[PDB]
């Protein structure tokens, strides 16, 4: 009875939120119409965390689909598992940010931030005991990053005790869908270091690398990439919706994985990813899952973990299993390579067992890692920012709306401070 | 009992209930919107079946719309998790 209020932002967030509800409603037994047709009894024990009761046995999600262009939300409603959401939660804008962080945060997001707060206020007051607000967005965007982070700032001043999980898709190193991605990313992380309780860092070429060399997919689409990030989102909350041998809510991951209040940027990974040919041949054993989960290839962030030390890591295992093969395999990976783990924190790896595996799998696992190796990603984004900010290009849209050029300095200042504190734990 | 007559229908020319001014969207339902008065679908995305039925043959416009719908469906397919079936 600890409810999560999901808020999706931007074209990416609404697309990744639609794919996220495809794996939750299916695993909980919700048909596309909205009713319950689950074949087991363990689902109905915990429906309230992501669904609300309705007349006729309908279950509607606690989802607030937030966007500034109507071209994204009409696609979500028309797709499969699409008309489950409420029509009131479908909050929309007219002008659209157009991949500008400035317009979303200040000018054309000011008349929408009041229209999205009362929807969240109505949803949060309806449920009895919040565990936290979960959001999913990008940082290179303008709608889901600019006005998305304004939503996070105005929800932390309202509820300062509840948690925050930001599944944020950072701009990619190798590819760039938008020219102003370094400008939008650095200003979005400037908000996220203080107000966000946790941050899930995802990168597209990290997803492309996993879909290529691990899944052997000839032509991945965005549906391939969305459902892998969707697997992580369902993997964190697997304890909340289902009983297990060792229970672990979101706040149990908060206390273990966060040493210091600015150490809340994590890198994720879904463990049992195989090609369709290799499904039958590979035996699904727990040390095989441990071998894949700690691999730098399987982890879903473009920052290479071998360049730094894991300050704290957590593994969330799902399925019927014994505790030891979870237990000493986490001990095995601490002793085989002790250089890759930090010294002053003993027993760096946290573990949890859930008794209900996801659909189609006997066993599964999900990884969370608080590595200092993610400083390279933030230093790279800061490298692109200082390249652009020195010549002051692409700024007249930002400073022409009412924000000053001084504000870009503090965005870079704590960006350099975020990697400054990451450096002084690697040494 | 008395010589009782009919009053003449002297009045304004009255329009029926079908006019847009006197239409009652909630008629006899106690402040609930009546059926067959539906909310507008967003942007009126017509399916391609009606466009097929209007024309005699699947023309270039029909084939281009089919290609666009097929591309959208191929992008929406996850290729790792089937609809209603578990991974793989
Ligand atoms: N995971 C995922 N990312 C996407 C998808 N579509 C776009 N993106 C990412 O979103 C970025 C573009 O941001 P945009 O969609 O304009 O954000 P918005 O302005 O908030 O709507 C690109 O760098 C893409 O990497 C998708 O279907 N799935």
């Amino acid at each position: 009875m600890r409810e999560i209020v999901h808020i999706q932002g931007g074209q990416c967030g609404n697309q990744i939120g639609a794919k996220f509800w495809e794996v939750v409603s299916d695993e909980h037994g919700i048909d596309p119409t909205g009713t319950y047709h689950g074949d087991s009894d363990l689902q109905l024990e915990r429906i309230n965390v992501y669904f609300n009761e309705a007349t006729g046995g309908r279950y509607v999600p606690r989802a607030i689909l937030m966007d500034l262009e109507p071209g994204t939300m009409d696609s979500v409603r028309s797709g499969p598992y699409g008309q489950i959401f409420r029509p009131d939660n479908f909050v929309f804008g007219q002008t659209g940010a157009g991949n500008n962080w400035a317009k979303g945060h200040y000018t054309e997001g000011a008349e929408l931030i009041d229209s999205v707060l009362d929807v969240v206020r109505k949803e949060a007051e309806s449920c009895d005991c919040l565990q936290g607000f979960q959001v999913c967005h990008s940082l290179g965007g303008g709608t889901g990053s600019g006005m998305g982070t304004l939503l996070i700032s105005k929800i932390r001043e309202e509820y300062p005790d509840r948690m925050m999980l930001t599944f944020s898709v950072v701009p990619s190193p190798k590819v760039s869908d938008t020219v102003v991605e370094p400008y939008n990313a650095t200003l979005s992380v400037h908000q996220l270091v203080e107000n966000a309780d946790e941050c899930m860092v995802l990168d597209n070429e990290a997803l492309y690398d996993i879909c290529f060399r691990t899944l052997k997919l000839t032509t991945p689409t965005f549906g391939d990439l969305n459902h892998l990030i969707s697997a992580v989102m369902s993997g964190i909350t697997c304890c909340l919706r289902f009983p297990g041998q060792l229970n672990a809510d979101l706040r149990k991951l908060a206390v273990n994985l966060i040493p210091f209040p600015r150490l809340h940027f994590f890198m994720v990974g879904f463990t049992p990813l195989t090609s369709r040919g290799s499904q039958q041949y590979r035996a699904l054993t727990v040390p095989e899952l441990t071998q894949q989960m700690w691999d730098a290839k399987n982890m879903m962030c473009a920052a290479d973990p071998r360049h730094g030390r894991y300050l704290t890591a957590s593994a969330l295992f799902r399925g019927r299993m014994s505790t030891k093969e979870v237990d000493e395999q986490m001990l095995n990976v601490q002793n085989k390579n002790s250089s890759y783990f930090v010294e002053w924190i003993p027993n760096n790896v946290k573990s949890s067992v859930c008794d209900i595996p996801p659909k189609g799998l006997k066993m599964s696992a999900t990884f969370i890692g608080n590595s200092t190796a993610i400083q390279e990603m933030f230093k790279r984004v800061s490298e692109q920012f200082t390249a652009m900010f020195r010549r002051k290009a692409f700024l007249h849209w930002y400073t022409g709306e009412g924000m000053d050029e001084m504000e870009f300095t503090e965005a870079e200042s704590n960006m350099n401070d975020l990697v400054s504190e990451y450096q002084q734990y690697q040494d | 009992m008395f010589r009782q007559e009919e009053q003449p229908k002297t009045g304004v020319r009255q329009f029926g209930t079908h006019t847009t001014g006197k239409v009652d969207h909630m008629l006899g339902t106690h402040a609930t919107v009546r059926p067959e008065y539906k909310d507008p679908p967003p942007k009126r995305t017509v399916p391609t079946s009606q466009l097929e039925a209007v024309r005699n043959i699947e023309t270039q416009y029909i084939k281009a719309r089919k290609a666009a719908e097929d591309a959208r469906e191929r992008q929406g397919t996850s290729h790792l998790y089937a609809a209603g079936k578990g991974w793989g």
